[PDB]
């Protein structure tokens, strides 16, 4: 499925502090009025590619969606990147792992 | 349910307010209006004409031409020389 | 090139986009649009066409023109038509008059600035100094000229409001026949003793190396002058332009100033409330047309977005490369070895100058055309204000 | 930190949001640091010559 | 400066921001122009039309009103003033505003004004006047009684048309 | 050195339009003097007497 992403997308470009002024930058953003895609967590976890940047909009009240996996070739031979959420604290990683059809969690 | 966008390198004008927190934000590349916003420096434009860019004609192909220049000298006949 | 006609973006965000002369049959949600029509100065599409003819505000060119009804481009017309039924034997000779009340805004001065001569190219280096002695003497040729200028505005402000010997005060007991001068005369209760036109037209309106000199000529002295000439019109008349001040009544001055048009004297004297009333009408339509109205004031406006955006262009090119690996002198001098430091702090020192030198050009022209308009100005104030025209 | 320059340095009152370093007005010129021992908004001025 | 080249827009990009003002210069000079001309030519309100009979007290000015047989609509000595004299690479010649009928109406608005109404059409509305009458008031004007011009309105009436004969022939 | 040929040509090519653009302002300003002059002319001898 298909939605339009109507005016999202805008973050700090530096860190910089300016005061009622109009100012033009040159710099990577989500198009304005654009088309985003809309996966369904029921009866999908797909490899989606990066190309340089991406948005994240989840808005699922119930405490589903818990990380990502970035790598890439997904194995052991490079290194692929973790961030996992514990309810109280993230946890974030850069070793490689085994790259396992059905991605899992366990406590 | 999470969606997914993708960015791209574009052109965008801000508007910081008095506490440095942006509260408005106008693209550069979708409509007339938008890029006079851009070359006007400010959001709120008065009636007029004004001058924004140019546009030129790409070219499509590439030909080139060359006389017949026929001359095959002996060059080739003495490979196929008897003796 | 291409162009955008709009009608505000208060109004609406509808716009009509114009290629100029362009034959738009390969024209590439504006690939095809509204209707196309082809000009005479390319061609617009966004608009439709109609044959009315009005007179209009958004200027197209070759003799066409659009609006804002959706928009709409039509052939302009150059205003009502109307015959005058000429005859051999006959005239038309008027039986009543009107009195009106116009406005005339004329700019006389600008910001009188300055910038330092080595400061703007250097930077607080004594490298740049060094180096800066081997170009001769441009420091002399590009300083004089600013001060020139100054001087220049000081005369020009000097000579255009300085015309009276004496500073005159009106009498406390106001009775000009029947004329109400209040609105014009200044009120005490301001600590500045300005006009109440005055305050309305003042309230309409709102380092690296370059500095802005204070005029001489402050506020309150330019008031001071403007009332004396003022009360000085209206107790004298126009014999203190001349000589002395010779004291004459408001009434029998309204006489002459009509004798002197051709009407006889008779007609102001059986004619006395009426001309004071309408008088007093039109005063004070001209407040509500300053006030409520805005945009009345374009030339000062404009001259001062002109000098702060010439000034700004000028602080702003100082953070261009100009062809070297660096913006900044100090890292090239701290980070780099001489022998291509040189040619590094060469680059940059030309480019400076060429911008330098591209802005005094252009202040130069700036200063000529204001002289030129402020000359006309003290003109009009000789002959308009101290006599008749 | 690494920002470098000259001037003369003044207390203030502006207010940054938690996460800006230094601020800034047009055309590059830096008018507010934050110290980060002390994480206090200051003020540059130049210094004065005519 | 480059020729639609890629390399030498990148190169010209680091010289600053310059061309904003070599354009904003001659966009300040075109709108120039144009005000000059709106500012010399438009000054009358109105259209003013000639009455199709014209007897003026003997003068003859069928040599200077429009002639009701061009296209152009244009008067003589504008024909022969326009017959008199005659005359891309990123460089272009913007049209005019104002085209050349709308100039030779306003002058022929004017003509018909001064011609008829005297000097009463620049201070307000327009009063008919016969001519005589009015060549009485500029006489006047200059300190010769006016009547001097009634007892010798042939003379200047034949002295007018030869003199512009003659301004027509030199031209 | 094809970058220093194009840095000559660029700085010729713009000192070039440079003088033009000066060149144009001068004469503007000449022409605006005398249409100027035309105007008040024109207004002062067409609609009244001299
Ligand atoms: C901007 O920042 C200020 C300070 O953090 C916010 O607080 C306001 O401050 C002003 C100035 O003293 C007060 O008049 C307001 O009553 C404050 N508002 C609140 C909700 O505390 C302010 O809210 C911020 N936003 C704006 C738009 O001013
Ligand atoms: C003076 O009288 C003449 C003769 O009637 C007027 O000429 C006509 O006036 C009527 C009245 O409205 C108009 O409808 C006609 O169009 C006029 N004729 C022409 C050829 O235009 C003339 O208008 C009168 N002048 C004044 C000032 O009232
Ligand atoms: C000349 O015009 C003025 C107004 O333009 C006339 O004065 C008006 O007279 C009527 C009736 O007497 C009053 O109701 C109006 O209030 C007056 N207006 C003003 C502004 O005073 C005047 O009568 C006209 N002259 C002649 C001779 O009729
Ligand atoms: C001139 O006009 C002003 C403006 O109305 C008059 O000032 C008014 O004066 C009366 C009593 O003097 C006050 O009640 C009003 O409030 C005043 N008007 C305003 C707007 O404040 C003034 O009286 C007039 N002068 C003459 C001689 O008639
Ligand atoms: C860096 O270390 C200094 C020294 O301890 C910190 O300064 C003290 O910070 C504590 C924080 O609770 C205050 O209670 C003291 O009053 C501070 N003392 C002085 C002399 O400033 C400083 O906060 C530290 N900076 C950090 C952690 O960013
Ligand atoms: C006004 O002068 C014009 C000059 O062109 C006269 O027009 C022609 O004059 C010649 C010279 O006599 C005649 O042969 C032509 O027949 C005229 N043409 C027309 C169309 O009439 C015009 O006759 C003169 N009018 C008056 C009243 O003297
Ligand atoms: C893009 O967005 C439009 C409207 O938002 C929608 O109609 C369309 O299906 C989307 N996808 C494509 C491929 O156009
Ligand atoms: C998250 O919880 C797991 C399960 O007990 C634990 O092994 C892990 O150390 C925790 N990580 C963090 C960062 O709390
Ligand atoms: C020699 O003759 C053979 C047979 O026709 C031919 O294939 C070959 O191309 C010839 N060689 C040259 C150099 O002409
Ligand atoms: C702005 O729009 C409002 C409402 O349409 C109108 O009353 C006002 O005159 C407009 N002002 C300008 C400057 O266009
Ligand atoms: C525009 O071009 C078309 C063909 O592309 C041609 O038929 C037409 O005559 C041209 N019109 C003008 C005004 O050049
Ligand atoms: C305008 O008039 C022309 C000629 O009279 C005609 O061909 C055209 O259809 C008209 N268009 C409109 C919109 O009235």
């Amino acid at each position: 499925a298909y939605t339009n992403s109507f005016t999202r997308g805008v973050y700090y470009p530096d860190k910089v502090f300016r005061s009622s002024v109009l100012h033009s930058t040159q710099d990577l953003f989500l198009p304005f009025f654009s088309n985003v895609t809309w996966f369904h967590a029921i009866h999908d976890n797909p490899v989606l590619p990066f190309n340089d940047g991406v948005y994240f909009a989840s808005t699922e009240k119930s405490n589903i969606i818990r990380g990502w996996i970035f790598g890439t070739t997904l194995d052991s031979k490079t290194q692929s990147l973790l961030i996992v959420n514990n309810a109280t604290n993230v946890v974030i990683k850069v070793c490689e792992f085994q790259f396992c059809n059905d991605p899992f969690l366990g406590v | 349910a999470y969606y997914v966008g993708y960015l791209q390198p574009r052109t965008f004008l801000l508007k910081y307010n008095e506490n440095g927190t942006i509260t408005d934000a106008v693209d550069c590349a979708l409509d007339p209006l938008s890029e006079t916003k851009c070359t006007l420096k400010s959001f709120t434009v008065e009636k007029g004409i004004y001058q924004t860019s140019n546009f030129r004609v790409q070219p499509t192909e590439s030909i080139v031409r060359f006389p017949n220049i026929t001359n095959l000298c002996p060059f080739g006949e003495v490979f196929n020389a008897t003796r | 090139g291409v162009s955008v006609i709009t009608p505000g973006t208060n109004t609406s965000n509808q716009v009509a986009v114009l290629y100029q002369d362009v034959n738009c049959t390969e024209v590439p949600v504006y690939s095809t649009g509204s209707n196309v029509f082809q000009t005479r100065a390319g061609c617009l599409i966004g608009a439709e066409h109609v044959n009315n003819s009005y007179e209009c505000d958004i200027p197209i060119g070759a003799g066409i023109c659009a609006s804002y009804q959706s928009i709409i481009a039509y052939t302009m017309s150059l205003g009502a038509e109307n015959s005058v039924a000429y005859s051999n034997n006959s005239i038309a000779i008027p039986t009543n008059f009107t009195i009106s009340v116009t406005t005339e805004i004329l700019p006389v001065s600008m910001t009188k600035t300055s910038v330092d001569c080595t400061m703007y190219i250097c930077g607080d280096s004594t490298e740049c100094s060094n180096l800066l002695l081997q170009y001769g003497s441009f420091c002399t040729q590009l300083n004089r000229a600013l001060t020139g200028i100054a001087v220049e505005q000081d005369k020009n402000t000097q000579e255009v409001f300085a015309q009276v010997k004496q500073i005159y005060k009106t009498p406390p007991i106001k009775d000009f026949g029947g004329f109400n001068f209040s609105q014009i005369l200044p009120d005490p209760s301001k600590p500045s003793k300005r006009s109440f036109i005055e305050d309305l037209l003042f309230n309409k309106v709102t380092f690296n190396g370059l500095t802005v000199l204070p005029p001489l000529l402050t506020d309150e002295m330019i008031a001071q002058y403007t009332s004396a000439l003022l009360a000085g019109t209206i107790t004298s008349g126009w014999t203190f332009g001349a000589g002395a001040a010779l004291q004459i009544p408001f009434a029998m001055q309204m006489a002459y100033r009509f004798n002197g048009i051709g009407v006889t004297q008779n007609v102001l004297y059986e004619n006395q409330k009426l001309i004071a009333n309408q008088f007093n009408s039109a005063i004070g339509k001209i407040q509500d047309s300053l006030s409520s109205t805005a945009s009345a004031l374009g030339k000062l406006q404009d001259v001062v977005n002109q000098n702060a955006q010439a000034l700004n262009t000028l602080v702003k090119q100082l953070s261009s490369n100009f062809g070297a690996i660096s913006s900044v002198l100090n890292d090239i001098l701290s980070r780099l070895d001489p022998p291509e430091a040189e040619v590094q702090i060469d680059r940059l020192i030309t480019g400076r100058l060429q911008s330098l030198q591209t802005y005094v050009t252009q202040q130069l022209i700036r200063a000529a055309e204001i002289r030129a308009s402020a000359n006309l100005a003290a003109t009009k104030m000789s002959e308009c204000v101290l006599g008749q025209s | 930190n690494g920002l470098t320059g000259t001037g003369v340095l003044t207390e203030s009152n502006k207010k940054f949001l938690p996460f800006q370093q230094f601020g800034r007005d047009i055309a590059d010129t830096t008018d507010a640091v934050r110290d980060p021992q002390t994480l206090e908004i200051l003020d540059i001025t130049p210094c004065s010559f005519g | 400066i480059c020729g639609d080249s890629t390399e030498c827009s990148n190169l010209l990009l680091q010289y600053g921001s310059f061309c904003t003002q070599l354009n904003r210069a001659l966009t300040g000079i075109a709108v120039e122009q144009d005000k000059n001309t709106q500012e010399v030519f438009a000054q009358v309100k109105q259209i003013y039309k000639t009455p199709p009979i014209k007897d003026f007290g003997g003068f003859n000015f069928s040599q200077i009103l429009p002639d009701p047989s061009k296209p152009s609509k244009r008067s003589f000595i504008e024909d022969l003033l326009f017959n008199k004299v005659t005359l891309f690479n990123g460089l272009t010649v913007l049209p005019p505003l104002l085209t050349d009928e709308m100039i030779a109406q306003y002058t022929s608005a004017l003509l018909a004004g001064t011609i008829t109404s005297g000097w009463t059409f620049g201070a307000g509305a327009a009063l008919q006047i016969p001519f005589a009458m009015q060549m009485a008031y500029r006489f006047n004007g200059i300190g010769v009684t006016q009547n001097v011009l009634y007892e010798n309105q042939k003379l200047i009436a034949n002295q007018f048309n030869s003199a512009i004969g003659k301004i027509q022939d030199s031209l």
